RNA sequence: GUCCGAACCCACUUCAGUUGAAAAUGGAGGGGAUGAGUUGUGGAUAGGGGUGAAAGGCCAAUCAAACACCGUGAUAGCUGG
RNA sequence: CAAGGGUUCCAGGGUCAAGUUUGUCUGCCCUGGGUGAGUCGGGUCCUAAGGCGAGGCCGACAGGCGUAGUCGAUGGGUAACCAGUUGAUAUUCUGGUACCGGCUUGUCACCGCAAGCUGCGGAGGGACGCAGUGAGGUAGCUCAUCCCCGGUGAUGGUUGUCCGGGGCUAAGUGUGUGGACUGUCUGGUAGGUAAAUCCGCUGGGCGUGAAGGUUGAGGCAUGAUGGGGAGCCCAUGGUUGUGGGUGAGUGAGUGAUCCUGUACUGUCGAGAAAAGCUUCGUGAGCGAGGUGGCGGGUCCGCCCGUACCCUAAACCGACACUGGUGGAUAGGUAGAGUAUACCGAGGCGAUCGAGUGAAUCGUGGUGAAGGAACUCGGCAAAAUGCCCCCGUAACUUUGGGAUAAGGGGGACCUGAGCUGUCGUGCACCCGUGCGGUGUGGUGGCGGUGAGGGGCGCAGAGUCCAGGGGGAAACGACUGUUUACCAAAAACACAGGUCCGUGCGAAGUCGUAAGACGAUGUAUACGGACUGACUCCUGCCCGGUGCUGGAA
RNA sequence: GUAGCGAAAUUCCUUGUCGGGUAAGUUCCGACCUGCACGAAUGGAGUAACGAUUUCCCUACUGUCUCCACCAUGAACUCGGUGAAAUUGCAUUACGAGUAAAGAUGCUCGUUACGCGCAGCAGGACGGAAAGACCCCGGGACCUUUACUAUAGUUUGGUAUU
């Protein structure tokens, strides 16, 4: 759930945290960890290519099994549910029934003890990985591949969910968490259920230092810059950009997806609007 | 106060040493030009 | 990213200094002082470029485009000789 | 000590220059000398960030990136301590006592498609955050009637504990106290790049309800009949050290920033790598019927640094410059304190002086009566200030406001009882041969003290150390910023909304490959604006932009 | 131009008007609405806590002041040692009233004035320092845009690959 902080200090007034009640373990599995040095948003040219990245807590990376199809037919017991600093979701540590241990994204309602399995003949239960051909139409899935064998790509963050709406032909039409209807090969894999930790979007970080130690550097509005720095910069006193809003590089707002892209497998656009 | 020159021999050798100059054609031409002038010190 | 307060980091006021003890400090107070803290060692980003909690700020003691050398003995309807 | 410097170090000779003066002196000049490592810090070992990078990919050329690899500490690993000695070196030399790796050797025991050695990897291990409290110790420190060495005091007293001083020893080895860890015997096996008997995952049987085994804070024993530690001898030579002469080694109080301890507890922001190391095989070779292991004995153990300065007169500042410069040790009394005051260990008297009641400038001090009348402005200063007890407003987001405000006490002498700890002993469980557990103690030491009393102008008597309250504007807050005239109302912020993005994402650096985004996946990422919180955020799509459409 | 706010970090007139605070208040706080020229995420109105922010008031306190006096110190002063600097056309370098490139040590007419030092003060030497930074003129740089001309990028189709 969410534990609200008492306003003993400013910056702590309206803030809230997770209660970490799903976590059955406070430590990770050592064999599935790798070092993850920070980048600072810096290229291999050494230049800042993504702004507002820097510092934060040191984090080790947990190797997540995004394929799941190389252990078809080998049942796995959910040994633990634990914290992953690298994602907003919790991760389930699975003990496969042959000695291998792996990490997956913990689905909603999968607790310590549920036996999961992969394969075409797998049961339709949360935590089971199946090809979309062997998944009934209307099932809520997550960790959905885009092309067969490629690994899980869509529906991976906390509370994320993909709905299988149709299977007419070689393509299965699925509804992505953005509201975009899409077609993917029926040979693409997906895990049954939705992603857990769905209540984490309601956390109030309450405090600049909490975003500072999540690795986020401060963002300066382009309107309080100088004209050499931003197209919105300049002016006596407070202004707007003095023009239609643009990026720091002068790009006007508007659709940026390439229309010549070979993804003619798009049924309806996401339609965010408001 | 703190001044501009804070000596570090490791950093000095990594920045201006002979092998650093040899690593690039600009540094090689710098060494050639210092040979042409006649410097008794070609690098740091 | 609690409070008072040393080390430490800073620099609000005032006095002095202003051919200084010092090309930015000293005395007296002052702010932060478990944090978005501070610091050593090595490293990365380079000039129409970097970096910037954004002052056109900083990039080796004068940056609205560093420094060095070269074009070059630039050009000056201007000043001087 | 590090960095940095580089001979400045020591000895002798010197006084042109340097030294803000003089100088017989010197960090200066000249001559000579001085730095000793199997164990300390680096390499010979390992990797982080990052660099380079066989092939390769990308790019008119120049070049960019990167695989296999190879470097790269600020980190991991790795065997030694005490004392002594020089003018100058000392975990380096010397004495004593250790440890580590090789080579060889006496000896014991065991192997043998099937020894071993080396490569090659698997696994375990190394291996990791932050904050906090308590316990058991030890270092240190204090006191002492106890023990040793000395003194009997220029001036009233000072032969009883009155006065001063000292009350010490390492690494290593053994023991195993507190503390900590840990069931036992077999079976199977989609995994661990080749395999595994070493690991992982599972199944049984037995199993106290703890008992053994393993380890090792400190203590003890050894190391140590050794080493260190004052004043007294025919005489030393009279600013010096030699042979005797070393004497003591206890007890209590307090007590860490050190150890147990990577413990334990809490916690979200979820906290390197690789090698050494243990074991398991065998994707390589070597290798013979030779080897590996255990007490014992020989010899071998490399390269670089080592002087000296180092919160500085030797480094960065042009200076022998009131500046800057990372780490370690850091005692006593008062004190909460690493503040401040005075002292210790130790080191200094500062690199022009001598005078002189001029004005004046700087730096401090005091001040009648008044008390902001000063001034742009209470600028500056004064007042306040500490601990304990009492008491505390509007408003509030219930946390605050708050040390609100405003009141009382404090130091000294004496002191009933109340306590922490130890103690010779009274009994008592004793597994005694353990390094003990529980009631139990004339007394010592420490903490605290109701009550009574003394003195002064004054008892937080010194140094140290908030003035307080009321109201408005802005920003919610903590933070950030114009190095060197602006610290703010500016920036950021947590929160909000809009737009873009379906993943080779969008966006950005780049000619490109690539890369960051992100080993992330729409509860995510990027851009824009607004900026806690509360109540709200109205009308207009004409213009321009954006999105869609196409007669 | 709604809610809300309004002589406001916005109000020219303006010290608007009325009230409070003072003996006296161009500031301040509360209103009014006549908004030169507020206004709802360049957010509107509020807001506990916070602020070396800005503003007004009360109290305490004082050398801030009425109105200064005294004390000690580092300079200043004297002696011995050592020993600069900026600046400098000159020089045996007065004052008044004039005159002059219109503000004179230097010219005129007068007045005053023995030579040389030491400590002081700052009225002048249009004092020194800096080829004025304000203003104009010539040149430059950087910034902006529906200035011009280009161009990277983005996009349209044709053609080659096909
Ligand atoms: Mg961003
Ligand atoms: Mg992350
Ligand atoms: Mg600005
Ligand atoms: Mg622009
Ligand atoms: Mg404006
Ligand atoms: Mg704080
Ligand atoms: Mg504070
Ligand atoms: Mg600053
Ligand atoms: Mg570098
Ligand atoms: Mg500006
Ligand atoms: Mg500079
Ligand atoms: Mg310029
Ligand atoms: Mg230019
Ligand atoms: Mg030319
Ligand atoms: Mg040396
Ligand atoms: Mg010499
Ligand atoms: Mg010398
Ligand atoms: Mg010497
Ligand atoms: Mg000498
Ligand atoms: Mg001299
Ligand atoms: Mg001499
Ligand atoms: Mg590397
Ligand atoms: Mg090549
Ligand atoms: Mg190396
Ligand atoms: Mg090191
Ligand atoms: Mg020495
Ligand atoms: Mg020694
Ligand atoms: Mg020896
Ligand atoms: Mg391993
Ligand atoms: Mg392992
Ligand atoms: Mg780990
Ligand atoms: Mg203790
Ligand atoms: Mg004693
Ligand atoms: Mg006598
Ligand atoms: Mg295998
Ligand atoms: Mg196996
Ligand atoms: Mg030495
Ligand atoms: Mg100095
Ligand atoms: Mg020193
Ligand atoms: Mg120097
Ligand atoms: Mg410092
Ligand atoms: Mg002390
Ligand atoms: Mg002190
Ligand atoms: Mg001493
Ligand atoms: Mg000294
Ligand atoms: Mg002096
Ligand atoms: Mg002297
Ligand atoms: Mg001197
Ligand atoms: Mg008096
Ligand atoms: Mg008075
Ligand atoms: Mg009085
Ligand atoms: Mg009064
Ligand atoms: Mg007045
Ligand atoms: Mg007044
Ligand atoms: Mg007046
Ligand atoms: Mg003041
Ligand atoms: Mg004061
Ligand atoms: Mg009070
Ligand atoms: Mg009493
Ligand atoms: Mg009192
Ligand atoms: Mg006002
Ligand atoms: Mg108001
Ligand atoms: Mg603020
Ligand atoms: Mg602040
Ligand atoms: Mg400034
Ligand atoms: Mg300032
Ligand atoms: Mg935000
Ligand atoms: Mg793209
Ligand atoms: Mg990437
Ligand atoms: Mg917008
Ligand atoms: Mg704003
Ligand atoms: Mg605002
Ligand atoms: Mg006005
Ligand atoms: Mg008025
Ligand atoms: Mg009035
Ligand atoms: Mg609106
Ligand atoms: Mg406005
Ligand atoms: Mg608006
Ligand atoms: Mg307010
Ligand atoms: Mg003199
Ligand atoms: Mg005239
Ligand atoms: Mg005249
Ligand atoms: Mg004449
Ligand atoms: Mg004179
Ligand atoms: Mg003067
Ligand atoms: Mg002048
Ligand atoms: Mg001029
Ligand atoms: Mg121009
Ligand atoms: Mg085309």
């Amino acid at each position: 759930g969410i534990r609200k902080y008492k306003p003993t200090t400013p910056g702590r007034r309206g803030s809230s945290v997770s209660d970490f009640v799903e976590l059955t373990r406070s430590t990770p599995e050592k064999s599935l960890l790798v070092a993850k040095p920070k980048t600072g948003g810096r290229n291999n040219t050494g230049r800042i290519t993504t702004r507002h990245i820097g510092g934060g807590h040191k984090q080790a990376y947990r190797i997540i099994d995004f394929k799941r199809y190389d252990k078809d037919g080998v049942p796995a017991k959910v040994a633990h549910i634990e914290y992953d600093p690298n994602r907003t979701a919790r991760i389930a540590l699975l003990h496969y029934a042959d000695g291998e241990k792996r990490y997956i994204i913990a689905p909603d309602g999968v607790g310590q003890g549920t036996v999961v399995v992969s394969g075409p003949e797998a049961d339709i239960k949360p935590g089971n990985n199946l090809p979309l051909r062997n998944i009934p139409v209307g099932t809520t899935v997550h960790a959905v591949e885009l092309r067969p064998g490629g690994g899980a790509k869509m529906g991976r963050s906390a509370g994320a969910s993909v709905q299988l709406v149709a299977r007419e032909g070689k393509y299965a039409t699925v509804r992505l968490p953005s509201g975009e209807m899409r077609m993917v090969d029926i040979r693409c894999r997906a895990t049954i259920g939705e992603v857990g930790n769905a209540e984490q979007i309601n956390i109030n970080w309450g405090k600049a230092g909490r975003n500072r130690w999540k690795g986020i550097r401060p963002t300066v509005r382009g309107v309080v810059m100088n004209p050499i720095d931003h197209p919105h910069g300049g002016g006596e006193g407070r202004t707007s950009g003095g023009r239609h809003p643009v990026s720091p590089w002068g790009k006007p707002e508007g659709r940026t997806r390439n229309k010549k892209k070979a993804s003619s497998r798009l049924i309806v656009r996401r339609r965010k609007s408001g | 106060m703190k001044r501009t020159f804070q000596p570090s021999n490791r950093r000095r050798a990594r920045n201006h040493g002979f092998r650093s100059r040899m690593s690039t054609r600009a540094g090689r031409s710098i060494l050639a030009a210092r040979r042409r002038k006649g410097r008794v010190n070609l690098s740091a």
